[PDB]
């Protein structure tokens, strides 16, 4: 009995926190009403991680939905799941952020995050032995982006020597909503430098790229975004939710991926993307997997180099084939990962593929070249900064431009402590 | 090439054969280590707690 | 008769110990609900088998073992395993979160706060000793709780049984197997702070037994069953001497008499011969010759490394099954006309053999086949420190960038312990280069 | 795709390997230090062979038998020559050699003796591993001297075969390659380091056949033949016009019995065969030749370099047996039978 806490914040959290508990919840053969009704005793050995059991052999997902609007979490409430949620675990506000990280961490998002850390301290306390807790937002808005990151250190400050884990949506010009994206992203990425231990990067570039390029999407959605972040949710927690031996807990995972303790952001990938019944053989599946085409951060891994990697293969297919396609790659690649850490590549075979598969590969990168990721929003933050466009909305919440100027600096550093592992 | 010390027994038997001839810490201060590994522990959660104060 | 008393740490202690306990009760005809028939004493005794074994007025056969883990999730397999009716509920020792493949953590932090109680229900086990020799240590080198708890529970060990002899059966890292990219960290710190508390330890290394279960038991893919089955063949080979009838090995102190001269070199290489795979359905049984000629060769070491290339300090011979000695001593003197076996000018080039005539005991739907005999050799050679050379190598890679140092510093441990603990290995890997060349 | 890397920058039989691997466009080099590699060309001294074969998935071969300076040194081939049963103390190919810093200092002297008071030819050389040092004389007092780390003195061959016109001394190298099945292949192409200077036998040029001492300390270097150096074609071609005989029957005989007695030696010792990682290595043997047709072993080289009129040969051969024989891709040597 080993809980995970999960948490989702603001419009794009709970938009693809609600998808990731369908997808999982299909996974385990639990219904939209709590009930299993599955066929394996695999799905039920590691179900307490995510759900509690309830009466009546009900299983009820630990998480809890946070926003300062209403409207996305109704949209949740009545999905298609929306009835397993503990009802007690809606936490809104009725103000909204107006994507403003001010308002999510300073003003309209201190008067609620008391009562989340009410119910976040219910869950724990019903813990038999609590890891940690997985966070899903967006950076780009203000309520996941500002009010989730204090969430984050509020509960770093009442659980310090637990696990914070978040699957974080990286903003992007191409999928953009307003243009103060990266004044939100940029003071947000300070605070998951400090107060998370693993950091999924969900690039919504990348996103967006894989949809129109590689699915054949012309006008993609956010739904379509979302379908590839919920696979991807799936995939790098199938070690926590199913019986294994690497990574099989927050702690360890984050013991053999992160070598320096602010450089924990990682490169998610999966495999297949397919625009769909031909059968996928172990050597496609491992070359598609380490392709940057199917990579979720929009990062070349060519620019730089592999700290760690974390693999993990579903389905039913040859083990010892997963481990020849595995050192091949490696052996026949040998200079994108780094030689001070030997053996860094460490993979997992799972038997229950996803649905609608065969067979699956999820990718989970610690590479320098998540430093263009960095680069990227600093440059588009500094294109406004230098001329102080769009401060105003701010300043007037009590905020000074010093903030700016220290969070500016914070990410250089960032990029540059990438920098200096690169070479 | 010398065969010595052979004993036998109903399960089984021993020998040798030889083919040529030659040419703590106390628990005070184990106690002290883990108390100062766990001082420091201490010191470093301090630290954290005051840096989220501030 | 003196007792020996068997510690099982971390998940890879664990489940080795469970499938050693198992050969054990089918080699001593103890059934899974602890009773034995051919004991005729009720309730007591002082023979061989008792040395592992305490008995009850009911006439079960209880292991003198403790198992103990961080997590609950390997013991909980030995409570509800078929060998559960053996133990009670004071051997089995579980914590609630593991050491996260972190030594510091499973040493000072974890360590700390379970230790008292592993010492307390090992003492309940030396109460009902009458003469105890001390104690069998299973564990790994790269998990968190083997490294870490071990080293901190031989400590201990050496306070509060000063005069009681402890062996090791260490389980040396292998990426093919391995579940973290730290176990070059925790192998070392874990044999520094253990190498003045350990009297005699045996390293595997999970490569050896890997690519044996692959080339001789066809195996495309072993697990761990697989790898334990066999490691369980060459302990009880080892263990043997103190559980039967015999006068080679008879207490652990002759363990060290008989294989360590220095005792800072007590790291004996094991080498097992004959791994017959039982899907043949008939193999030609291999000859006393054949079995000893392949004691010297290096695909059936537990520790890949070339004795050729090194210097024998001592030599043990351990047959079980349809040996005599007429044929041990015509297959050494063929073996030393043709084999490389370079002794240290300070010891005797000889080999102490012992035989026990009942043949090897192989678990019922096993990979083993049976065999009419079978041979471990236990030498000590300086080529063992291969296998040091290429974990410090390992470690020297990613201290030099101070890489997932951070972890451990973390969990209260001094970066300075990472120094101490590899200069301590360079000593190591020192004597033996003095020693063998 | 293979990989390889470099660990001996001043190989030049190795860099010129490395180069055709490469030509191959099936061959990939990687730095120094990264381990995962198929192909090692080591470091001559403190190889790690340790650290080899114990990378999963990966066929890992060396350019180095693990042991065979046994055979390539001064000291270790004396008493490799002298201790061993296949070889032992009556080898009559190899001349008597006595080490000196157990020490042979009264044994050498017992001999020594035996040659002073028998009117015979009491002259003997004295040489070590620490050389470009080198001292011949007919007074064992005078060789003691210069030796006050270990050195070895051995009989002095008074009676070479002389190449005409010159009355010059030679000697010869052959390269042999051991796979890593243990076949020993004998180049077939040898060569013959002359003197220039006419061998007088009452000054260290004319006795002394180095190419580099030919060079520097030598009048008539490239007189009679190309950089000291006779090929195997010409030396034949002298043999028949001058001694009525070839160099297949006169010599070359003698130096393949004399290569397969040292191998054979040592196989027990250094084979690869049963081994987490396979072995090869290139030997350079130097023999002499007296003048009753006798062939002598000299020293052994475990990193020799070639003749620059057989690199490209050579090398490419290296490949294709040595190293193309376990990496395949997508007879210029004679095998040694033995078993
Ligand atoms: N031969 C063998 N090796 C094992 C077994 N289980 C784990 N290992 C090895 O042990 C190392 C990991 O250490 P573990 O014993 O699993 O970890 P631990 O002692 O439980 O400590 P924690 O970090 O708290 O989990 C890896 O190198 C594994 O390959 C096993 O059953 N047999
Ligand atoms: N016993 C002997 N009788 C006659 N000449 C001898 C001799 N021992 C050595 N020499 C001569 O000394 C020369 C060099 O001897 P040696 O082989 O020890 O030098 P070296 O090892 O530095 C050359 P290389 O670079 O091939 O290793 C040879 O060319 C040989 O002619
Ligand atoms: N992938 C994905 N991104 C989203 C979604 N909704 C919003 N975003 C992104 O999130 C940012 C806007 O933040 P949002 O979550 O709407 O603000 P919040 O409600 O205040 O937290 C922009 O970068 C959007 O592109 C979604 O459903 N999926
Ligand atoms: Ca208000
Ligand atoms: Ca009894
Ligand atoms: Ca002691
Ligand atoms: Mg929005
Ligand atoms: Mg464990
Ligand atoms: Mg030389």
């Amino acid at each position: 009995m080993r809980e995970i806490v999960h948490i989702q914040a603001g419009q794009c959290g709970n938009q693809i926190g609600a998808k990731f508990w369908e997808v999982i919840s299909d996974e385990h053969g639990i219904d939209p009403t709590g009930s299993y009704h599955g066929d394996s005793d695999l799905q039920l050995e590691r179900i307490n991680v995510y759900y509690n059991e309830a009466t009546g052999n009900k299983y009820v997902p630990r998480a809890i939905l946070v926003d300062l609007e209403p409207g996305t979490m109704d949209s949740v409430r009545s999905g298609p799941f929306g009835q397993i949620f503990r009802p007690d675990n809606f936490v809104f506000g009725q103000s909204g952020a107006g994507n403003n990280w001010a308002k999510g961490h300073y003003t309209e998002g201190a008067e609620l995050v008391d009562s989340v850390l009410d119910v976040v301290r219910k869950e724990s306390e019903s813990c038999d032995c609590l890891q940690g807790f997985q966070l899903t937002h967006s950076l780009g808005g203000g309520t996941g982006s500002g009010m989730g990151t204090l969430l984050i250190s509020k509960i770093r400050e009442e659980y310090p020597d637990r696990i914070m884990n978040t699957f974080s949506v990286m903003p992007s010009p191409k999928v953009s909503d307003t243009v103060v994206e990266p004044y939100n992203a940029t003071l947000s990425v300070h605070q998951l430098v400090e107060n998370t231990d693993e950091t999924y990067c969900i690039d919504n570039e990348a996103l967006y790229d894989i949809c129109f390029r590689t699915l054949k999407l012309t006008t993609p959605t956010y739904g379509d975004l979302n379908h590839l972040v919920s696979a991807t949710m799936s995939g790098v927690t199938t070690c926590l939710r199913f019986p294994g031996q690497l990574n099989a807990d927050l702690r360890k995972l984050a013991v053999n991926m992160v070598p320096f303790p602010r450089l924990h952001f990682f490169m998610p990938g999966f495999a297949p993307l397919t625009s769909q019944y031909r059968a996928l053989t172990v050597p496609e599946l491992t070359q598609q997997m380490f392709d940057s085409k199917n990579m979720m951060a929009a990062c070349d891994p060519r620019h730089g180099r592999y700290l760690t990697v974390a693999a993990i293969f579903r389905g039913r297919m040859s083990m010892k084939e997963v481990d020849e396609q595995m050192l091949n790659v490696q052996n026949k690649n040998s200079s994108y990962f780094v030689e001070w850490i030997p053996n860094n590549v460490k993979t997992a075979v799972c038997d229950i593929p996803p649905r609608g598969l065969k067979m699956s590969a999820t990718f989970i990168g610690n590479s320098t070249a998540i430093q263009e990721l960095f680069k990227r929003i600093s440059e588009q933050f500094t294109a406004m900064f230098r001329r102080k466009a769009f401060l105003h909305w701010y300043t007037g919440e009590g905020m000074d431009e010093m903030e700016f100027t220290e969070a500016e600096s914070n990410m250089n550093d960032l990029v540059s402590e990438y920098q200096q592992y690169q070479d | 090439m010398e065969v010595i010390e052979l004993n036998k027994c109903t399960s089984g038997q021993s020998f040798e054969v030889i083919l040529k001839p030659p040419s703590d810490p106390s628990l005070e201060e184990i106690q002290k280590k883990l108390e100062a590994a766990e001082e420091r522990r201490k010191y470093q959660e301090a630290e954290l707690l005051k840096h989220l104060a501030e | 008769m003196r007792e020996c008393i068997s510690i099982h740490v971390g998940q890879a202690g664990v489940q080795i110990g469970n499938a050693c306990w198992e050969l054990y009760c089918l080699e001593h005809g103890i059934q899974p609900d602890g009773q034995m028939p051919s004991d005729k004493t009720i309730g007591g005794g002082d023979d061989s088998f008792n040395t592992f074994f305490s008995e009850t007025g009911a006439g079960k056969h209880v292991p003198r073992a403790v198992f103990v883990d961080l997590e609950p999730t390997v013991i909980d397999e030995v409570r509800t395993g078929t060998y559960r009716q053996l133990f009670h509920p004071e051997q089995l020792i579980t914590g609630k979160e593991d050491a996260a493949n972190n030594y510091a953590r499973g040493h000072y932090t974890i360590g700390k706060e379970i230790i008292d109680l592993v010492l307390d229900r090992i003492r309940k086990l030396a109460d009902q000793c009458t003469g105890l020799q001390g104690f069998l240590v299973f564990h790994s080198f790269g998990g968190g709780t083997g490294s870490g708890f071990t080293s901190l529970l031989m400590e201990r060990l050496s306070v509060d049984y000063g005069k009681k002899s402890k062996l090791e059966f260490s389980i040396y890292p292998a990426p093919q197997v391995s579940t973290a990219v730290v176990e070059p960290y925790n192998s070392i710190l874990t044999t520094h702070t253990t190498l003045e508390h350990s009297d005699c330890a045996f390293m595997v290394d999970n490569e050896a037994i890997y690519d044996i279960c692959r080339r001789n038991l066809d195996i495309e893919r072993p697990t761990y069953t697989n790898l334990n089955r066999l490691i369980s063949q060459i302990v009880s080979s080892i263990t043997a001497s103190l559980r039967f009838d015999g006068a080679l090995n008879v207490d652990l102190t002759e363990f060290q008499t008989n294989l360590v001269p220095y005792p800072r070199i007590h790291f004996p290489l094991a080498t097992y011969a004959p791994v017959i795979s039982a899907e043949k359905a008939y193999h030609e049984q291999l000859s006393v010759a054949e079995i000893t000629n392949a004691c010297f060769e290096p695909a059936n070491q537990m520790v890949k490394c070339d004795p050729r290339h090194g210097k024998y300090m001592a030599c043990c011979l351990l047959y079980r099954g349809d040996v005599v000695p007429k044929d041990v001593n015509a297959a050494i003197a063929t073996i030393k006309t043709k084999r490389s076996i370079q002794f240290v000018d300070w010891c005797p080039t000889g080999f102490k053999v012992g035989i026990n005539y009942q043949p090897p005991t192989v678990v019922p739907g096993g990979d083993l086949a049976k065999v009419q005999r079978a041979v471990c050799m236990l030498s000590n050679t300086t080529a063992i420190a291969e296998a040091w050379a290429r974990l410090d190598h390992k470690f020297d890679l990613m201290y030099a960038k101070r890489a997932f140092v951070h972890w451990y510093v973390g969990e209260g441990m001094e970066e300075g312990e990472f120094s101490e603990a590899r200069e301590d290995m360079a000593a190591l890997e020192k004597d033996y280069e003095e020693v063998g060349v | 795709m293979y990989t390889f890397v470099v660990r001996d920058e001043n190989s030049s039989v190795y860099a010129e390997v490395s180069r055709l691997l490469l030509a191959t466009g099936q061959w990939k080099r990687l730095r120094k230090d990264n381990p995962r590699f198929n192909l090692m060309l080591g470091e001559r001294n403190r190889l790690p062979f340790g650290r080899l074969g114990h990378e999963p998935g990966l066929v890992q071969l060396v350019n180095y038998y693990r042991g065979a300076d046994k055979l390539c040194r001064k000291a270790s081939l004396v008493k490799l020559i002298k201790t061993s049963p296949e070889l032992s103390e009556s080898c009559t190919w190899f001349p008597e050699s006595y080490v000196i810093y157990t020490d042979e200092r009264e044994v050498f002297l017992a001999a020594y003796n035996r040659r002073r008071e028998g009117r015979e030819g009491n002259v003997w050389i004295a040489k070590s591993s620490a050389g470009a040092g080198i001292l011949i004389s007919s007074e064992a007092s005078e060789l003691l001297d210069f030796i006050d780390q270990v050195h070895v003195i051995q009989k002095y061959l008074e009676k070479p075969l002389l190449l005409e016109p010159g009355h010059r001394k030679f000697d010869i190298r052959s390269w042999v390659l051991v796979d890593h099945l243990y076949n020993i292949y004998l180049y077939r192409e040898g060569v013959l380091r002359t003197s220039s200077e006419p061998y007088n036998s009452a000054d260290k040029t004319c006795h002394l056949t180095n190419h580099c001492i030919q060079k520097e300390y030598s009048k008539n270097y490239g007189r009679y033949e190309e950089g000291n150096e006779m090929f195997f074609e010409e030396f034949n071609q002298y043999l028949m016009d001058a001694l009525n005989t070839t160099l297949e029957n006169s010599i070359l005989l003698q130096i393949k019995h004399i290569i397969r007695s040292c191998l054979m030696c040592i196989e027990p010792a250094i084979s690869t065969k049963h081994l987490h990682y396979q072995s090869f290595q290139l030997f350079g043997f130097d023999f002499m030749v007296d003048e009753e047709l006798k062939v002598w072993l000299i020293e052994v080289n475990g990193a020799p370099a070639c003749a620059q009129k057989l690199y490209a040969e050579l090398c490419q051969g290296i490949v294709d047996v040595a190293i193309s024989s376990v990496f395949p891709l997508a007879s210029i040597f004679i095998k040694l039978h033995h078993h």
